[PDB]
RNA sequence: GAUAAGGGAAGUCGGCAAAAUAGAUCCGUAACUUCGGGAUAAGGAUUGGCUCUAAGGAUCGG
RNA sequence: CCCGUCGCUACUACCGAUUGAAUGGCUUAGUGAGGCCUCCGGAUUGGUUUAGGGAACCGA
RNA sequence: UAUCUGGUUGAUCCUGCCAGUAGUCAUAUGCUUGUCUCAAAGAUUAAGCCAUGCAUGUCUAAGUAUAAGCAAUUUAUACAGUGAAACUGCGAAUGGCUCAUUAAAUCAGUUAUCGUUUAUUUGAUAGUAUACUUGGAUAACCGUGGUAAUUCUAGAGCUAAUACAUGCUUAAAAUCCCGACUGUUUGGAAGGGAUGUAUUUAUUAGAUAAAAAUUUGAUGAUUCAUAAUAACUUUUCGAAUCGCAUGGCCUUGUGCUGGCGAUGGUUCAUUCAAAUUUCUGCCCUAUCAACUUUCGAUGGUAGGAUAGUGGCCUACCAUGGUUUCAACGGGUAACGGGGAAUAAGGGUUCGAUUCCGGAGAGGGAGCCUGAGAAACGGCUACC
């Protein structure tokens, strides 16, 4: 209506932010940025609702205005900066490094990593095409554009970005047997290996993925993120639970035994 | 009280749609246009006041008009404006030629002078050097990243040459 | 304001569509330029998104390309002689796309030497969009068809 | 029936036949395959008709939905209407009712269709007030 | 035999007498009806001059 | 037990001269504000700027 | 809780309705009202009319400071701290309200953009063949004012920019065109021009079924990306900007160099969006059966216009398009949906209203600015 919207009602916010109904009328509308609105996590939500370092928005604004928060190696002072999948957030003042990886329950896990692992990230290649002066380039899932890629790189591959120079360390070809995380649908957060890829020209390609518990599920190719060269060898540390989906009865048994 | 607008060749008042840049109007917001009644540019008997500028001084002094004078409120501020104002060369130092008006605050008086614009300073030259050095450094980083890619392509193509030879 | 929306029209079955909403800016229209031949006069128009269009009110010369030799020269145009849309444009010398014009032959003659004084052309540019009357030179069967139509 | 039946010369855009060429005086013809496993009819590769809206010889592209129906009208020039019959489920009565929808489609001169045939149409960009589909394959009925 | 400011039948038994309309093309056309009409109903638009454009044919030649 | 004219009272709707009346929507025709585009126009106002009195000629 | 009971008869069994009974995120109203938590509330009738006040403004070390503002003499006699007023930038198109219109319209699920525009955010991306750094306006300000009246402004005197209008600074090659002379078996050449990026044409790459007589990307699909050639252009922009630190080399110079940042800028990608768009699905009405096509209705060709597709409009040409499987018309005490009430199941009724989509700001219409409005706490005009 006459231009872009700038507000987000609390009830209309993404459910994986885990915002409460009665805390207010509105929710933080994520800014434009590397990640899509529905698949991101604003830094105000990450720093206040998840870590609970800040108790409210005045404190998250004071924190970010003191230059503490860095995302992917660059200082951000935008309280609504749209942090997203695979981004590295470093707070060296508290000496903490986090990686935003989905857990098998569909939410962004609070997954702490070492600074050495916080020195890089993975990006899924969305497209390869020619830029100006006939220079090929690759677009990753977080909107990055890397020039002069390896001529072997094609779409749906995953590259490992050095994240300090922005260059490509190495890559993983999309093929059968690669480790994959699902980045969409009801299988969000699950990790498994490709068993067989079923193609549908003019439609959506479907990927068959087998869980570590030999559970097989089907999902769209757009929801598939390659994270490792083979089973049990991910290129990033997985969150607690290792992406193995348990039935509700099994979860109930595990919680009962854990709590007594 | 309606003012006269240049170009309206009438002795009476008319209503015009005035916009930005027009006299007799001040737009409240950008792109705003107002229909206002304005007086024509032809003098008649219906004027309440007429504004006149003396072109050539007459015979007799006017009591409060031609004997005294009021100095201009501000002196030149831009460096080149100072240079035009009183014979400076591009090599002269404008810094010790600004006219300073001194204010008297009770007992102690100090002078206030404008900040000169378009003045070339070591910081300005440092910024010019930084911009051109950065442009050259960027150009070399791009042309050696391109050279490195040319090495990568040449390596791959030679490897595919031997791959075809094997196959 | 002139608009392009299909709301004002009736449905395929013939039903008279009711009044849904007021006219929107994001579907407007503007008047035809009606390019003539005369001292080069162009007006720039502020379009949607900050782009700019150039009405060719009247023009004198535009660049024309000889397809057989791959040569493009800027040369004068005499007038439009054939227009598949409307013959009033031919009569009044209105320069639009797909209109057959006559061009000065001096630059093509001089290039031919270095390597009836008026050559036929078809304007491929859109003067009411860009402000240039750029076209190519008729050759072959296209030429034969247009000459048959002109002579009759 | 001639290709050059209009007040303007009919030709494929930007397809240039050089008069100053060799003796093989054959007019250069452009064509494409539309994809989705649809075969290009040879009347397009070898024909002479000009149709900017043809899937094979024109500049339109096939993308979106692929529909089938029975031709019920060929009385328009290069445009047909196919009739799509379907069953609508009425949950209260646990039964169905016959319904139909009429879709107007463009037919290229590469195909010959009569009333009663079953054709397959693919979705294209709006090429008329009511036409958004374009014939890709014809099955005689 | 003409014309007439403003009003417009107040004149007169009575709109008597005069006025107004008027050709052609195009649009639109009510009640009622014996279905044939009413109908030129009512009510509107256009019309000059000049310079052009298009359509409509005949006889010969396979 | 029961039907109906007729007479009285009350209420409801129908037909009905009045070319009845009022309100709202759509529309033919006539008149037509205003904005926008175009065509010239050129109050005044700077000099491509040149001139021993200054004559110009360029733009907005 | 998948329930029934009273009323026609002298008495009976039925059909059948009237009446009873309970709930209502269902409203009003009467009587009555002690406590805790939670919480609707000028929708219904009048999208009827509005006094008054407020609801949209905004500065960081980092655009422009001679306030004749405050403060102190201090690393500072160009300014330097703080800081009104103004110019500049951005926002004001979000939010909030309401439900009049609206019945394939909105909307829902599902699709498309190889059919387009996109401020901003985030990545990349530009050496292109007077320089110690260009101009002249203007505000605030001073002082002359006119009107009863308004967020009215006019003369006169100043002065600034990331405002306005202009402009150089630079690698190394290499390539192309014209081409005096020259070699003279077809070569060499002096001298002239051109190279980045945008615009608009025309023409070429852009390949890819397996043996005998050197390159070439993506797609399901393209005339795609991109490159090249010949030209074109009231010639786009390739930083005349701003803060903090002040470092390094000595051939003792205001010498040459340079660190972190502000803002800006072309194109591509991304994101926030927008606009069209495929399929299927809307309540009552036949005392609505034919409707659309003068003056666009359906389609074809060409054009114009648009950000773009498209009868969106124009010219020419065909006679098409929908309909008893209900078109078209009329009504709605009709915004659509997520949902709500009651309910054994199936259903019936409701949804103005906390969220999504749409539309509107008394009724229409027309527009400026801007990336974005046919905006109304913007303007112009009529009623």
């Amino acid at each position: 209506a006459r231009g872009p919207k700038k507000h987000l009602k609390r009830l209309a916010a993404p459910s994986h932010w885990m915002l409460d109904k009665l805390s207010g009328t509105y929710a933080p509308r994520p800014s434009a940025g590397p990640h899509k609105l529905r698949e991101s996590l604003p830094l105000v939500v990450f720093l206040r609702n998840r870590l609970k370092y800040a108790l409210n928005g005045r404190e998250v604004k004071a924190i970010m205005m003191q230059q503490h928060v860095q995302v992917d190696g660059k200082v951000r002072t935008d309280t609504t900066y749209p942090a997203g999948f695979m981004d590295v957030i470093t707070l060296e003042a508290t000496n903490e490094h986090f990686r935003l990886v989905y857990d098998v329950k569909g939410k962004f896990a609070v997954h702490r990593i070492s600074a050495e692992e916080a020195a890089y990230k993975l990006g899924k290649v969305k497209k390869v095409q020619l830029g100006k002066k006939g220079v090929p380039y690759v677009v990753t899932h977080d909107g990055r554009t890397i020039r002069y890629p390896d001529p072997l790189i094609r779409a749906n591959d995953t590259v490992k970005i050095d994240l300090a120079t922005g260059k490509i360390d190495d890559f993983i070809k999309f093929d059968t047997g690669r480790l994959v995380m699902v980045t969409g649908g009801r299988n969000l957060g699950r990790v498994g290996v490709i068993v067989h890829r079923e193609k549908h020209e003019g439609g959506f390609d479907l990927v068959h993925i087998k869980d570590a518990l030999e559970n097989t599920f089907v999902t769209r190719l757009s929801n598939v993120f390659v994270i490792g060269t083979e089973a049990g060898k991910p290129w990033v540390s997985l969150p607690k639970g290792k992406g193995i989906k348990l039935s509700i009865s099994e979860e109930r048994d595990r919680r009962r035994a854990q709590q007594g | 009280g309606f003012p006269m607008k240049q170009g309206v060749m009438h002795p009476t008042r008319v209503r015009l749609l005035l916009s930005k840049g027009h006299s007799c109007y001040r737009p409240r917001r950008t792109g705003e246009r107002k229909r206002k009644s304005v007086r024509g540019c032809i003098v008649a008997q219906d004027l309440s006041v007429l504004a006149l500028s003396i072109v050539k001084q007459g015979d007799n002094e006017i009591e409060g008009l031609t004997d005294t004078t009021v100095p201009k409120r501000l002196g030149p501020k831009r460096a080149n404006h100072i240079r035009k104002f009183f014979g400076l060369t591009k090599e002269d130092d404008v810094r010790d030629f600004v006219v300073r008006r001194e204010v008297t605050k009770g007992d102690k008086t100090y002078t206030k002078a404008p900040k000169i614009q378009r003045l070339v300073t070591p910081q300005t030259l440092q910024r010019k050097r930084a911009l051109k050095a950065k442009k050259v450094k960027n150009a070399q980083q791009q042309r050696d990243a391109a050279a490195e890619y040319a090495q990568l392509l040449a390596k791959r193509l030679h490897e595919r040459k031997e791959e075809r030879a094997e196959i | 304001g002139i608009s392009r929306d299909s709301r004002h029209k009736r449905s395929a079955t013939g039903a008279k569509r009711a009044q849904f909403r007021k006219k929107r800016k994001f579907e407007l229209g503007r008047q035809p330029a009606n390019t003539k031949i005369g001292p080069k006069r162009i007006h720039s128009v502020r379009t949607r998104g900050g782009n700019q269009k150039f009405r060719a009110l009247r023009v004198e010369t535009g660049n024309f390309s000889w397809g057989s030799e791959g040569v493009s020269r800027k040369t004068r145009i005499a007038g439009v002689v054939y227009h598949p849309s409307n013959n009033e444009l031919v009569r009044t010398n209105t320069l639009t796309k797909s209109a057959v014009v006559q061009i000065d032959a001096t630059p093509f003659r001089q290039w031919y030497e270095n390597h009836s004084g008026r050559l036929y052309a078809v304007i491929s540019s859109r003067p009411g969009q860009s402000g240039r009357c750029d076209g190519y030179i008729l050759e072959g069967e296209e030429l034969a068809f247009y000459l048959r139509r002109l002579t009759a | 029936l001639t290709v050059q039946s209009e007040r303007a010369f009919q030709k494929q855009p930007h397809i240039f036949t050089n008069p100053k060429a060799k003796a093989n005086k054959k007019t250069k013809r452009w064509y494409k395959d539309v994809g989705l496993g649809f075969k290009t009819p040879k009347a397009a590769i070898e024909g002479s008709y000009i149709d900017k809206k043809c899937p094979f010889a024109g500049t339109v592209s096939i993308r979106g939905k692929i529909l089938t129906g029975t031709v019920v009208s060929t009385k328009m020039h290069r445009t047909i209407i196919i009739r799509r019959d379907y069953l609508h489920y009425v949950p209260k009565y646990n039964r169905y009712e016959k319904r139909h929808k009429n879709v107007a489609a463009h037919v290229s001169p590469a195909f010959r269709v009569e009333e009663g045939d079953v054709v397959t149409v693919g979705q294209c960009r709006p090429i008329s007030k009511t036409v958004r589909f374009n014939v890709l394959k014809v099955s005689a009925g």
